[PDB]
C-alpha cells in the first residue's frame, strides 16, 4: 500500500466516494491534476476530454490513476469509452452499484 | 568606410622585380585581433566583386579573420612588370606581409588566383597557415577552352587604341569580341579614365599580359611548372561539379600530385552541385555555389587552417601527442616521447604577446 | 510589340549589380539626386 | 543503415517526430549553455521586453 | 549541400515509396464461403483492446523505477506516446499493410513490454542513466546555493543581461534589437566559455587567455602514452 | 506635434492588418483602426483672441462685456489633468489584455524553445567535422540515443535493417538496380508468419 | 458619370470635390459596386473632414494638390474603401 | 569572475601553425578517441524536429523557475479555452479583440474632463 | 522580484540498476564490439617520418 514519491516511501490511501457529489467533485480534480490537460477551469461535467487535449492514450493514464486511487480493477474493454467527464462518473457509479447488488467487483 | 578599408595609389611600372609593391583591398574583422587572410581575385577581374561574399552577415566569413583582397603586380592598382613568374609573384606577397607586419597569413584564390595562392605557399610555407582554392588546380590549362577564350579575348583587346577610338567604338568593339557575358562586364569595369582625363586605358597591363598568354609557354598562367614545387601545408579545394577549369576526371589528381597533406575527395577536395553553365566559374554570383563555399570555406578556417599536418582538426589541440624522431634534439639527457606540437600566435613576431604572459605568468608564481 | 522586339535586335548600375539586388529606375534617380542634392 | 536513416532521412515536406530518447534528451539531457539561452531569451523579451 | 540525383530512387514494383504492401507472386486473395470447407488463419479482432492493455502495462511497470519523480513520469509519457503514435502519424499506409499492420505493431509492442517487465529494456536503462546525471547535475547548483555561492549558468545570464545594455545603449539609430543579434552576443559567450572549461581563467586575460598553453608539451612522467610507442 | 507624431503609429497598424486572415480578424482590425484615427485626428482651427477692450469700446451692454471677460477668463485657466490620466492606464490595463499578454508570452516560450533548439545545434555541431574520419563508437557518441535504438531491435530481434524507418532511405540506394526492387514492409519482424491455408472443393485451395 | 450626378439643393465644397472626382480617375471607384459609389461620396467626405483636417486646409488655402496630399490621398482611399462596409465585388 | 576581453576569441582560434620541408608522409585516417567520455555535449539528433509537445512542457520547466513566469502558466493552463498547448499564431483575431476591448474603454475619458470643466461655471 | 527567486531541493538519484555497467553493459550492440576491437587493435599507429618504411 506504499508507494515512492519524489524519493520518499509515502503509504498511500484509498477513498471511498458512495455519493454523486463527491464524484463528480473527484473527476474534475483528477482531470485538472493531468499535466495533459488544457483549460483546467473551462472544465465540466459535460466536458469533453478531446477539447481539452486529451487523446485516447490519455484517457488511459487518467483509469490507471482511478484504480491507484480507489483500488478498482478496470478492464480493457471499458477504458476506451471514456472520452468525457460525464463517462467517468457513471462508470464509478455503476462499479459502486455493482458491488452493493452482486457483492462482488466486476468483471476485469 | 570603417570595415572597408583600401589603400590608394598608383601603379608604377618597375624594371627589377623585387621592387614591386602589391595594392588591394582590407576588409576589417568584428573582433579586435584575428589571423589575417589574403585572397586573389581572378585575373584581370574586380577585387571589389568579392565584397558581398566575404561582407555577408549569412556567410559571416570576417567573424574568423581578417581579409586582405589583394591584386597580383600587373593587375589591377598593384605594380607593374613584365615577369609573371609565381616565384617573383609570390616575394611580393612576402614584401608586402612585411610591409604591413604580418607574420603570417590564410591564402585563397580563385582560378588563376588559386596558383597565385598555392605558389606563396609553395615558396613560403613556414609562413602560410592554409590554402583554400577555388575552381582552380595546380595544372597546366594552356589547352583548356576555358583558358582559350580568356588566352583570346585577351589579344582581341590589344586591336582597340583608345586614343582614336571613340567611347561608343569600344562598347561595339566589346560585344561583338567578346561573346562571354560575366568576362565582357569584367573588361568593360577595368577601363579608367586617368586624372584630367588625358585618355583612357585598362588598369592591367594588356601588353605584358598578352606576351605571357599569346606566347604559350611554360611561364604562361595557365601552364603550372615542375619549379613551384610542393605544398606542404593546409590545402582545401572546392570546384564546381561541371567546371570548365577543373574537370572532375583528372583535373583532381594534380592536387595530390602538387599538395602532401591533400586527404582527397570528401576530405580536403569538394564538388559543388551544380548544373552546366559557363558562368559556374562566379560562384559568388549564385547563392547555391556561394553558400556551399562559404561553409566549406568557414570549416576550412574554423578547424583545418593553421593546425599541424599529423593532428586531424583543430579539436586535437592540446590532446593528441604526436611521436618524436629520435635524435632529433640537440639536448642529450633527453628521454624522447611524444609530443604535442607548438602552435604559434598569428602575428607573435610583431607583437610582444609572449613577451607580457611570460609576466603574468611569472606573477602566479 | 512587333516593333519593340524589332528595335531591341552610372556608377550606382554597377555597385548594386556586385550585391545581386534588383534594382528600380525610381531608386537609382534618388540615390543620384541624393549626391547631387 | 540504422545511424544513415536516422541522420539524412528527413526531409522538409515531411514532418519528423521526436523519438522517446530524443524527449528524454532535451527534457533531462540539457547542458549548462542550454538552460542559459532559454532564461536568456524569456528575462530580455517576456520580462524586460 | 549535396541532393540524391536518380529520379526513380523511391520508385518500387507497389509504386512510389511503398512500404506497405511490396509486391509479392504469393498475392491475397479472396475467400468464399459456399467453397471454403475448412481454414487456418491467426487473424483476429482484439488488437485493439491488446493495443490498449500494452499501454498501461509499459506505462505502469515502468513506473516502479522511477521512484515517485512526477516530472519523470510525465516526461515518459510523452515518450512513450512518441511510440505508440507511430502509425497514426507515419508516411507510410499502416492501413494498408500486407497482412494487417494492427496486428503487426501490437505483437511489436509486445516484445518491448517483455523487455520492460524485467526492467532490462535500454530506454529504461537509458533513462535512469540520464536521470542521475541529471540530478548530479541539479545537486551541484543545490549545494552551492545552499551555501549562498552563484551558479555558473547564473553568472552567464547576469553577464549577458549587461552586455545587451552596453550594445543596445549605443544602438539609438535603429531600436530593434533583433533575436539574431541577442544570439550571437550569447554564442560569442559560449565559444569563450565552452574553451574555459578546458583551459580555466587564471589572469585578466580571461578563460583559454594564455599562448603559453598552447606550446610545445609532454606527457607527464606519471601518465604516459599507455596505448602505442613514442619514439 | 502635428508633423510625424503619428507615423510610427502607422507601421504598427499596418503590420497588424496583414497579419489579419480571417474575415473576423479584419473586421476587428478595421474597428481598432477607427479607434486610433479617433484619437489621433488633429484639430487645427486657429483658435482667435478676444480683444474686450475693443468691444468695450466700441459698443457694449454696461457689465456685460466686463461679466463675460472676467467668466471667459476663469473656464480658460480650467485644462485637462494629462497627469492623472498618464498614471492609471500605466499601472493596470484592462481585463482581456491580460488575457493575451499572458497568452503570447507563453505562445513565444514555446517558439523560443524551439529557437534555441536549433540555435544550440548548430553550435555544437562546429566540433563535429568530417564525419567519414570518426571511429565508429565516437560518432554515436556526437548522435547520442542511437546506441539506445540499436540495443532495442538487436533486443527485440529486428535485425531487418530499415524495418521501424517509415522512409528507409538506406534500402532504396541499395535497390536501385536490384531484380524484384522491393524495399522492407514498415515494423516488419524476422519472425512474424501470417501465412493462411485453405481446402475448398478444388484441389491446391482453388 | 456615377460620381457627377448629384442631388438637388446639395451644393459642394471645391476642396470636397477635388477629392472625389480624384478617386473616381485614379480607378479606385472600380472596386466597390456602381450602386455604392454615391453613398461612398457622402461617407468618404464626411470620414476626411472629421480624420484628415489638415489635408483638407492645404488644399483650400494653398489650392494645389501637393505630392505629400497625393500619397497621403492616395493611400487613404483604397484603405477606406476597404473600411467601410461596401460591396467590394466589381 | 574573470572573463577577459568580450572582443577577443579564445586563443585556440588565433592560435596557428605553418607547415614546412620536410613533410610527414602519413594521412590521417581516423581521429583518436582513447577514453569513451563526450560529457556537457548535447545530441546532434536533436536538429531539424518540428514543434511538439517538448516544447510547451519544457517552456513551463523554465518559466517556473521565475516569479512572473509561473503566472503565465497558472493563467494559460487554466484561463485559455485552447485544445492544445501547441499555440500557433495564424491570425490576429483574439489580439484585435483585447485591443478595441482595452482602447475603447478608454473613451468619454476628454468628455467627462469636459463636464467638470464646463459644469463649474456658466460663461454668460 | 527575480532576484528574490529561490531554488528547490531535488532528488538524490535516480535508480540503479545492479546488473548494469559500462565496462559490462547488459544489453549488446555493435559500438561496444567496436570499443573492445579498436582496444585491441591499439589506435592509428602514426608515423612522424618523412618516409614510408618499406
Ligand atoms: C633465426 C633468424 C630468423 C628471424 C630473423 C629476423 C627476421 C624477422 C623478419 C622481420 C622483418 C622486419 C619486420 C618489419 C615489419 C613487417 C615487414 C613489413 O614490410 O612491414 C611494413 C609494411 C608496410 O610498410 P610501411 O611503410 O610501414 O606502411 C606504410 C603504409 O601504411 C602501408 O600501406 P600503404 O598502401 O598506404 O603504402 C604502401 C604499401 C603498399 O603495399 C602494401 O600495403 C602491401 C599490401 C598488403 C595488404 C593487402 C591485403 C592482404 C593482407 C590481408 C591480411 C591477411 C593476414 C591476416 C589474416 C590471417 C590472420 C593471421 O606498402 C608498400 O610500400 C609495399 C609493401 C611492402 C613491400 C612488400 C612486402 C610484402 C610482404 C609483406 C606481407 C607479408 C606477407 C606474408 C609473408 C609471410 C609468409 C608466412 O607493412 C605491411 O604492409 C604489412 C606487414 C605485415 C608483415 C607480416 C610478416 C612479417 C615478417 C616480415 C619478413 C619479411 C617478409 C617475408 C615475406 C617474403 C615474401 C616475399
Ligand atoms: C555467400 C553468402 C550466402 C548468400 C546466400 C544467398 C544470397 C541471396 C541474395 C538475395 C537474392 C535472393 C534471390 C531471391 C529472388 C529475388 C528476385 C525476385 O524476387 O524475383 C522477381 C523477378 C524479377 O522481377 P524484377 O522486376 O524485380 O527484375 C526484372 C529483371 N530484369 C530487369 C532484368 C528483367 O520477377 C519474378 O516475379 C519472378 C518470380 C520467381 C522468383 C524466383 C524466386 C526463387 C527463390 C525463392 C526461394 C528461396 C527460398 C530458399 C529458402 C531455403 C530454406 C532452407
Amino acid at each position: 500500500l506504499t508507494q515512492y514519491v519524489e524519493g520518499q516511501i509515502v503509504n498511500r490511501n484509498q477513498l471511498t466516494l458512495k455519493k454523486q457529489e463527491d464524484i463528480e467533485q473527484y473527476v474534475l480534480k483528477l482531470v485538472r491534476g493531468y499535466f495533459r490537460t488544457t483549460n483546467k477551469q473551462g472544465l465540466n461535467i459535460n466536458s469533453v476530454l478531446q477539447d481539452h487535449g486529451l487523446d485516447e492514450f490519455d484517457s488511459i493514464e487518467l483509469a490507471m490513476q482511478v484504480e491507484e486511487d480507489l483500488g478498482y480493477v478496470i478492464s480493457a474493454e471499458t477504458i476506451p469509452v471514456l472520452n468525457k467527464v460525464k463517462h467517468f462518473v457513471n462508470y464509478i457509479n455503476h462499479v459502486e452499484q455493482f458491488k452493493a447488488e452482486n457483492g462482488k467487483a466486476p468483471i476485469a | 568606410s570603417r570595415i572597408i578599408n583600401h589603400l590608394r595609389g598608383d601603379p608604377v611600372y618597375q624594371d627589377n622585380t623585387k621592387d614591386v609593391s602589391l595594392r588591394g583591398t582590407f576588409l576589417r574583422g568584428k573582433y579586435d585581433d584575428l589571423p589575417t587572410m589574403i585572397f586573389f581575385t581572378e585575373a584581370c577581374d574586380l577585387t571589389a566583386n568579392w565584397i558581398p561574399f566575404f561582407t555577408n552577415p549569412q556567410y559571416d566569413i570576417l567573424a574568423h579573420r581578417n581579409v586582405w583582397l589583394l591584386n597580383p603586380r600587373n593587375f589591377g592598382n598593384s605594380d607593374r612588370h613584365p615577369s609573371f613568374d609565381l616565384q617573383e609573384m609570390s616575394d611580393d606577397v612576402m614584401r608586402f606581409m612585411y610591409s604591413q607586419k604580418i607574420s603570417m597569413a590564410t591564402l585563397g584564390g580563385h582560378g588563376i588566383g588559386g596558383k597565385i595562392a598555392l605558389a606563396v605557399g609553395c615558396y613560403h610555407a613556414e609562413r602560410v597557415t592554409g590554402v583554400f582554392s577555388i575552381d582552380s588546380s595546380p595544372m597546366d590549362q594552356r589547352y583548356h577552352e576555358a583558358f582559350k577564350e580568356f588566352k583570346g579575348y585577351v589579344n582581341a583587346l590589344t586591336e582597340i587604341n583608345f586614343k582614336t577610338w571613340s567611347d561608343k567604338d569600344v562598347k561595339v568593339f566589346l560585344k561583338e569580341n567578346i561573346k562571354d557575358p560575366k568576362w565582357r562586364s569584367i573588361f568593360t569595369n577595368n577601363i579608367s579614365k586617368n586624372a584630367k582625363t588625358q585618355s583612357d586605358s585598362f588598369n592591367f597591363e594588356i601588353n605584358y599580359l598578352n606576351h605571357n598568354l599569346n606566347f604559350n609557354k611554360a611561364d604562361s598562367l595557365g601552364n603550372w611548372a615542375v619549379k613551384n614545387g610542393i605544398y606542404t601545408g593546409r590545402a582545401h579545394f572546392i570546384f564546381p561539379e561541371y567546371s570548365r577549369w577543373v574537370h572532375l576526371a583528372t583535373n583532381t589528381l594534380p592536387m595530390h600530385k602538387v599538395c602532401a597533406r591533400v586527404k582527397g575527395f570528401g576530405h580536403d577536395i569538394f564538388y559543388v552541385q551544380g548544373d552546366e553553365n559557363p558562368l559556374n566559374h562566379w560562384v559568388y554570383d549564385f547563392e547555391n555555389y556561394a553558400n556551399v563555399v562559404a561553409s566549406k570555406l568557414n570549416k576550412f578556417l574554423h578547424s583545418y587552417d593553421g593546425v599541424h599536418a599529423l593532428l586531424k582538426d583543430r579539436t586535437e589541440i592540446g590532446n593528441f601527442m604526436i611521436p618524436d624522431r629520435i635524435k632529433s634534439r640537440n639536448d642529450s639527457k633527453h628521454i624522447y616521447g611524444d609530443y604535442s606540437p607548438a602552435h604559434l600566435h598569428h602575428n607573435w613576431r610583431f607583437n610582444h604577446i609572449y613577451e607580457k604572459h611570460d609576466e603574468l605568468d611569472k606573477k602566479l608564481n | 510589340k512587333r516593333l519593340l522586339e524589332k528595335l531591341n535586335t552610372l556608377e550606382v548600375e554597377n555597385i548594386l549589380k556586385r550585391y545581386h539586388i534588383n534594382y528600380t529606375q525610381a531608386l537609382i534617380d534618388e540615390l543620384v539626386d541624393w549626391k547631387t542634392g | 543503415t540504422h545511424f544513415f536513416n536516422r541522420r539524412h532521412s528527413s526531409s522538409q515536406e515531411f514532418i519528423r517526430f521526436r523519438t522517446y530518447t530524443e524527449v528524454l534528451l532535451k527534457i533531462s539531457a540539457y547542458n549548462d549553455f542550454f538552460y542559459v539561452l532559454n532564461n536568456y531569451y524569456y528575462n530580455q523579451k517576456l520580462i524586460l521586453k | 549541400g549535396y541532393k540524391i540525383r536518380n529520379k526513380s530512387i523511391f520508385w518500387t514494383r507497389a509504386g512510389w515509396k511503398n512500404n506497405w504492401h511490396p509486391k509479392n507472386f504469393n498475392a491475397p486473395r479472396p475467400s468464399y464461403g459456399e467453397f471454403t470447407m475448412g481454414i487456418r488463419c491467426r487473424n483476429d479482432h482484439h488488437s485493439f483492446l491488446r493495443y490498449v492493455q500494452t499501454y498501461r502495462n509499459m506505462s505502469r511497470h515502468c513506473k516502479q523505477y522511477f521512484l515517485g519523480d512526477k516530472q519523470l513520469e510525465e516526461t515518459f509519457i510523452l515518450g512513450l506516446r512518441s511510440l505508440f503514435l507511430v502509425p497514426y502519424d507515419s508516411q507510410c499506409l499502416t492501413d494498408q499493410i500486407k497482412h494487417g499492420g494492427e496486428r503487426r505493431f501490437v505483437d511489436q509492442l509486445d516484445r518491448d513490454f517483455e523487455l520492460i517487465s524485467y526492467n532490462t529494456h535500454p530506454y529504461q536503462l537509458f533513462t535512469y542513466t540520464v536521470r542521475n546525471e541529471h540530478l548530479a547535475w541539479k545537486n551541484e547548483q543545490y549545494e552551492k546555493i545552499q551555501k549562498g555561492e552563484k551558479t555558473f549558468e547564473q553568472e552567464l545570464l547576469d553577464y549577458l543581461d549587461e552586455q545587451v545594455l552596453a550594445e543596445k545603449a549605443k544602438l539609438r539609430d535603429g531600436q530593434n534589437f533583433s533575436i539574431e543579434r541577442m544570439t550571437e552576443i550569447a554564442l560569442h559567450v559560449f565559444r569563450k566559455a565552452r574553451a574555459g572549461k578546458v583551459r580555466p581563467a587564471q589572469d585578466v586575460r580571461g578563460p583559454d587567455g594564455n599562448v603559453n598553453d598552447f606550446l610545445e608539451q609532454r606527457r607527464p612522467f606519471e601518465h604516459p602514452n599507455p596505448t602505442g610507442v613514442t619514439h | 506635434q502635428a508633423p510625424g507624431n503619428q507615423d510610427k503609429i502607422l507601421k504598427w497598424i499596418s503590420t497588424l492588418s496583414n497579419k489579419a486572415t480571417t474575415g473576423e480578424s479584419r473586421s476587428y482590425c478595421t474597428q481598432l483602426s477607427s479607434l486610433v484615427s479617433f484619437y489621433n485626428k488633429q484639430h487645427v482651427e486657429q483658435i482667435p483672441t478676444i480683444d474686450f477692450n475693443e468691444w468695450k469700446s466700441v459698443i457694449s451692454t454696461q457689465g456685460l462685456v466686463d461679466k463675460v471677460k472676467e467668466n471667459y477668463e476663469s473656464l480658460i485657466k480650467e485644462q485637462y489633468n494629462t497627469d492623472a490620466i498618464s498614471k492609471q492606464i500605466s499601472s493596470a490595463s484592462s481585463k482581456a489584455l491580460d488575457d493575451i499578454e499572458n497568452e503570447l508570452s507563453f505562445h513565444a516560450a514555446i517558439w523560443l524553445n524551439a529557437y534555441a533548439d536549433y540555435t544550440m545545434f548548430l553550435f555544437e555541431l562546429e566540433e563535429y567535422n568530417d564525419p567519414n574520419d570518426y571511429l565508429m563508437h565516437e560518432n554515436f557518441d556526437f548522435f547520442r540515443g542511437l546506441e539506445t535504438e540499436l540495443e532495442e531491435l538487436t533486443e527485440t530481434h529486428n535485425y531487418i535493417p530499415g524495418a521501424k524507418d517509415d522512409v528507409n532511405l538506406r534500402g532504396y540506394l541499395a535497390t536501385q538496380f536490384a531484380w524484384g526492387k522491393k524495399v522492407i514492409s514498415f515494423y516488419r519482424h524476422p519472425a512474424d508468419d501470417f501465412k493462411c491455408a485453405k481446402a475448398t472443393k478444388n484441389m491446391l485451395g482453388r | 458619370v456615377e460620381m457627377l450626378k448629384q442631388n438637388q439643393y446639395t451644393p459642394m465644397k471645391v476642396e470636397e470635390q477635388v477629392c472625389i472626382i480624384f478617386a473616381g480617375v485614379k480607378g479606385f471607384l472600380d472596386a466597390l459596386v456602381t450602386s455604392e459609389v454615391l453613398k461612398f461620396e457622402k461617407k468618404f467626405l464626411e470620414h476626411v473632414r472629421t480624420n484628415h483636417s489638415a489635408l483638407l486646409k492645404r488644399i483650400r488655402d494653398s489650392g494645389d494638390l501637393s505630392e505629400v496630399d497625393t500619397n497621403e490621398l492616395n493611400t487613404i482611399i483604397p484603405l477606406f474603401i476597404q473600411e467601410g462596409g461596401f460591396k467590394l465585388k466589381a | 569572475l574573470q572573463w577577459g576581453s568580450l572582443a577577443e576569441r579564445p586563443m585556440v582560434d588565433r592560435v596557428m601553425s605553418t607547415s614546412t620541408w620536410p613533410v610527414p608522409y602519413y594521412q590521417r585516417l581516423f581521429k583518436a578517441y582513447p577514453i569513451r567520455e563526450k560529457k556537457d555535449k548535447m545530441s546532434l539528433l536533436l536538429s531539424d524536429i518540428d514543434i511538439d509537445d517538448t516544447n510547451w512542457y519544457q517552456a513551463k520547466d523554465f518559466l517556473r523557475g521565475s516569479f512572473r513566469g509561473r503566472q503565465i502558466v497558472d493563467y494559460v493552463e487554466n484561463n485559455i479555452a485552447s485544445n492544445t498547448y501547441i499555440l500557433i499564431q495564424q491570425d490576429v483575431a483574439n489580439m484585435a479583440k483585447a485591443y478595441v476591448h482595452d482602447i475603447c474603454g478608454y473613451i468619454d475619458v476628454a468628455n467627462k474632463e469636459n463636464v467638470r470643466i464646463l459644469s463649474k461655471g456658466d460663461l454668460i | 522580484k527575480e532576484n528574490t527567486g529561490s531554488m528547490k531541493k531535488p532528488m538524490a538519484k535516480a535508480y540503479e540498476h545492479p546488473y548494469n555497467s559500462e565496462h559490462h553493459p547488459l544489453n549488446f550492440s555493435a559500438v561496444k564490439i567496436a570499443e573492445t576491437f579498436h582496444d585491441f587493435i591499439g589506435p592509428e599507429q602514426v608515423s612522424p617520418h618523412y618516409e614510408s618504411f618499406a
